[PDB]
């Protein structure tokens, strides 16, 4: 048998585990109890969705994943919430002294002075499992925890397991829900730590999901719930692969393949159909050509970046519920027709497909609406350099007046280590503006 | 009677080797239950250099099926030569063959390979006389060269007074996917180069341009691919098979045929190409099937050899027809054609005929060219190499389990010097 490990840093990382991990307890027809759906109820199920929860004695299916901040601040804050006994007691810690936005806080300061424990923690999961595939990452580029702690962490996992791969499910931050103008410094002091390590990373951009809660989802004020239920729906419509059945990206390596080409460059953009609001009943109907052919569109697309003028890499896509091969074909042949799209000139960009026997699960109380078809492109598309060089400039708009420098100088940095990361990003850049 | 022992490996070489045999025993006449039920005496005289002898006198022929997949036998008993096959060696692997070279041809199944010697070791003595080694796969990625091209290393070791041969297939970007092969197989060749001497370069390109424009078909599927393939490299042999005018043995097959020590890449034909049809098709004539013989489209490899020269050609003729007439159009092709042959090499024509039809066909005819021409091949599968290896795709695995750049690079070096050669013969 096989497994996998999801690890939850920050308390942004911790309330999108909380989100996520509901829905896929729920969509699985699992319950906060966990009964049986029709198995052998101890050491049953032999279905993918063994590869996340295990069964304890009751037959429960513990999800054997561990949720870490630096402050008990929502930890707890959800350790007494809806899945109280979903989790194990005692199995999510809580650190004492909050990361501030600070990175070197997180790296050389209190995190370095705990993350002894959550090594611990996590090999002896690991110990408790036997068919671990990889690790699952859920952190931010802005906080000091979900960046610093985050690198050591991963670093250490890169010590100790050299083989397995990994999937970092980061946060792009915004400036409307913007906490701190530290925040580009802890991207990048983060994420320039990152590709030594890092295998793919799945990055999601608060201002692109902000714009979907709104201008489709009818919010004016949205808060974290809105914005984290959104995400967790992408993140299940993204991994619905490997939980349920053999089809196209089933296995992180396969992950990977289908997408990395080079091992520096490794984010791909996502994009996930249906972003239809709420209880409004019913304006329009459903159709899979429909919903294929609209993914295109820069309107879902996961980070705001402009694909069309960009040649392409790879394209994989992933439905739900109502299957028939045949339209798909022809609505692959449709979209086919070259209308603006490029790809690579040197090895075949095949529109890969895998399709499930499942339409979406909704939360049951929350504000999207029940639909039975969906889209996921996973498109490795070169076009996020306009991103990361916005970030980029951001970031050195502010070196010239040597600002908030000091604040990370005083626990253990350099200043000119700073130069060296841009140089290294700066690099980045031209990568990708090597491929033409 | 020199034996041989057929060494056999991969998801490919299983597929084709198992029509291949369906097809000599047919042939042969020899029962799917593994008893001769042939029509006439001449079947049996020596042909145990491939079929082998039971205790209860029933025969048994001996060829090893080995992969990295777990299930093969699940697999080679798709047809209807499963349980023939000795039930004692089917050697399987744990994981698969994904297109990742060095992972059967360092690590693992590298670790398997010395069990497998071990048994072909034991298997070969009991015979009493050895001819040499002949492997069937194709040089495509993912435990399919790995295993081939290690095996190869290991056997030249073992029996360096022997002859290998390799039945391999060039892989290519029209019918196929998963565009990291040219790797695979640009570095596999670089070895196999050196270590082997007696290749036959199907290319399955030219199967497909073959078998889809001009040969009534919409999707070429891989049984497709088998009929014609297990058609003409089974009428290959049929000289080792059957007694005649060049009987030549393996080391005589290449001193007949290979002038070089590098230079022996032959590019087969087959006039009478036949998609699978039950109806046989009208009857044809011998000028007809000598002509169809140097078709440009019925040639296995990527290249029209009209652009270019042979070296060292045989041909094999097969039915009832005038025996001692067809030296006349052989000497007719030579004078009129004497620019496609070279003058360096003089009669380079070496030609004989074989009694017996094959099965489902009455005239027809295998061949074998040795030319100048698969240098068109090896610049197209060089260019669709070294055109991506700017971009440094993929050699992520391969760099962590043990090549480097350097390796790359001299590959490279080596197959523009092969290109260079026959660029060079050519002038
Ligand atoms: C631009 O980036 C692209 C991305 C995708 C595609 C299309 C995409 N693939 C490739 O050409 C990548 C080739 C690499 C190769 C590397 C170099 C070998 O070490 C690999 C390995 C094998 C087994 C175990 C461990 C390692 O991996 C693989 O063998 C795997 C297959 C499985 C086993 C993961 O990969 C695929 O082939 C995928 C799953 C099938 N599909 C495709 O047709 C084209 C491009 Cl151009
Ligand atoms: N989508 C989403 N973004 C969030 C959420 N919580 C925080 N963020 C964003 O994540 C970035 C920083 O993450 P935070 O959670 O604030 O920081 P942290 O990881 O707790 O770090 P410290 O405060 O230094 O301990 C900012 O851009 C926030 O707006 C959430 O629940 N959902
Ligand atoms: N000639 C031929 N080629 C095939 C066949 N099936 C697949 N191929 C292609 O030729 C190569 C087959 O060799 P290999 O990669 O070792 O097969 P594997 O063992 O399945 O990985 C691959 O590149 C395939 O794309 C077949 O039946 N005949």
């Amino acid at each position: 048998m096989r497994e996998c490990i999801s690890i939850h840093v920050g308390q942004a990382g911790v309330q999108i585990g909380n989100a996520c991990w509901e829905l896929y307890c729920l969509e699985h027809g699992i319950q906060p109890d966990g009964q049986m759906p029709s198995d052998k109820t101890i050491g049953g199920g032999d279905d993918s969705f063994n590869t996340f929860f295990s069964e304890t004695g009751a037959g429960k299916h513990v999800p054997r994943a561990v949720f870490v901040d630096l402050e008990p601040t929502v930890i707890d804050e959800v350790r007494t919430g809806t899945y109280r006994q979903l989790f194990h007691p005692e199995q999510l810690i809580t650190g004492k002294e909050d990361a501030a936005n600070n990175y070197a806080r997180g790296h050389y300061t209190i995190g370095k002075e705990i993350i002894d424990l959550v090594l611990d923690r996590i090999r002896k999961l690991a110990d408790q499992c036997t068919g671990l595939q990889g690790f699952l990452v859920f952190h931010s580029f802005g906080g000091g925890t979900g960046s610093g702690f985050t690198s050591l962490l991963m670093e250490r996992l890169s010590v100790d397991y050299g083989k397995k791969s990994k999937l970092e499910f980061s946060i792009y931050p915004a400036p409307q829900v913007s906490t701190a103008v530290v925040e580009p410094y802890n991207s990048i002091l983060t994420t320039h730590t990152t590709l030594e390590h890092s295998d793919c990373a799945f990055m999601v951009d608060n201002e692109a999901i902000y714009d979907i809660c709104r201008r489709n989802l009818d919010i004016e004020r949205p808060t974290y719930t809105n914005l984290n239920r959104l995400i967790s729906q992408i993140v299940s419509s993204i991994t619905a692969s490997l939980r349920f059945d053999g089809a196209l990206n089933v296995d992180l390596t396969e992950f990977q393949t289908n997408l990395v080409p080079y091992p520096r460059i490794h984010f791909p953009l996502a994009t996930y159909a249906p972003v239809i609001s709420a209880e409004k009943a019913y304006h329009e109907q459903l159709s899979v050509a429909e919903i294929t052919n609209a993914c295109f569109e820069p309107a879902n697309q996961m980070v705001k970046c402009d694909p069309r003028h960009g040649k392409y890499m790879a394209c994989c896509l992933l439905y739900r519920g109502d299957v028939v091969p045949k339209d798909v074909n022809a609505a692959i042949a449709t979209i086919k027709t070259k209308r603006s799209i490029q790809f690579v000139d040197w090895c075949p960009t095949g529109f890969k497909v895998g399709i499930n026997y499942q339409p979406p699960t909704v939360v049951p109380g929350g504000d999207l609406a029940k639909v039975q078809r969906a889209v996921c492109m996973l498109s490795n598309t070169t076009a996020i350099a306009e991103a990361w060089a916005r970030l980029d400039h951001k970031f050195d708009l502010m070196y010239a007046k040597r600002a908030f420098v000091h604040w990370y100088v005083g626990e253990g940095m350099e200043e000119g280590e700073f130069s060296e990361a841009r140089e290294d990003m700066a690099a980045l850049e031209k990568d990708y503006e090597e491929v033409g | 009677m020199r034996e041989i022992v057929h060494i056999q490996a991969g998801q490919c070489g299983n597929q084709i080797g198992a029509k291949f045999w369906e097809v000599i025993s047919d042939e042969h006449g020899i029962d799917p239950s593994g008893n001769y039920v042939g029509d006439s005496d001449l079947q049996l005289e020596r042909i145990s250099v491939y079929y082998n002898e039971a205790s209860s006198h029933k025969y048994v022929p001996r060829a090893i099926l080995v992969d990295l997949e777990p299930g093969t036998m699940d697999s080679v008993r798709s047809g209807a030569f499963g349980h023939l096959f000795r039930p004692d060696n089917f050697i399987f692997g744990q994981s698969g063959a994904g297109n990742n070279w060095a992972k059967g041809h360092y690590t693992e199944g590298a670790e398997l390979v010395d069990s497998v010697l071990d048994v072909v070791r034991k298997e070969c003595e009991n015979c009493d006389c050895l001819q040499g080694f002949q492997l069937t796969h194709s040089l495509g990625g993912g435990t399919g060269s790995g295993m081939g091209t290690l095996l190869i290393s290991k056997v030249r070791e073992e029996y360096p007074d022997r002859i290998m041969n390799t039945f391999s297939v060039v892989p290519s970007p029209k019918v196929s996917d998963t565009v990291v092969e040219p790797y695979n197989a640009t570095l596999s060749i670089h070895q196999l180069v050196e270590n082997t001497d007696e290749t036959y370069c199907i290319d399955n390109e030219a199967l497909y341009d073959i078998c889809f424009r001009t040969l009534k078909l919409a999707t070429p599927t891989y049984g497709d691919l088998n009929h014609l393939v297990s058609a003409t490299m089974s009428g290959v042999t049929t000289s080792l098979r059957f007694p005649g005018q060049l009987n030549a043995d393996l080391r005589k097959l290449a001193v007949n045929m290979v002038p070089f020590p590098r230079l022996h890449f032959f590019m087969p034909g087959f006039a009478p190409l036949t998609a699978r049809g039950s109806q046989q098709y009208r009857a044809l004539t011998v000028p007809e099937l000598t002509q169809q013989m140097f078709d440009a489209k019925n040639m296995m490899a990527a290249c029209d050899p009209r652009h270019g020269r042979y070296l060292t050609v045989a041909t094999v003729f097969r039915g009832r027809m005038s025996m001692k007439e067809v030296d006349e159009q052989m000497l007719a092709i030579q004078s009129k054609n004497s620019s496609y042959f070279v003058e360096w090499i003089p009669n380079n024509v070496k030609v004989a005929v074989c009694d017996i039809p094959p099965r489902g066909l009455k005239m027809s005819s295998t061949f074998i060219g040795n030319s100048t021409a698969i240098q068109e091949l090896f610049k197209r599968i060089s260019e669709q190499f070294t055109a991506m290896f700017r971009r440094k795709a993929f050699l992520h695995w391969y760099t962590g389990e043990g090549m480097d750049e350097m390796e790359f690079t001299e590959a490279e070096s080596n197959m523009n010097d092969l290109v260079s050669e026959y660029q060079q013969y050519q002038d």
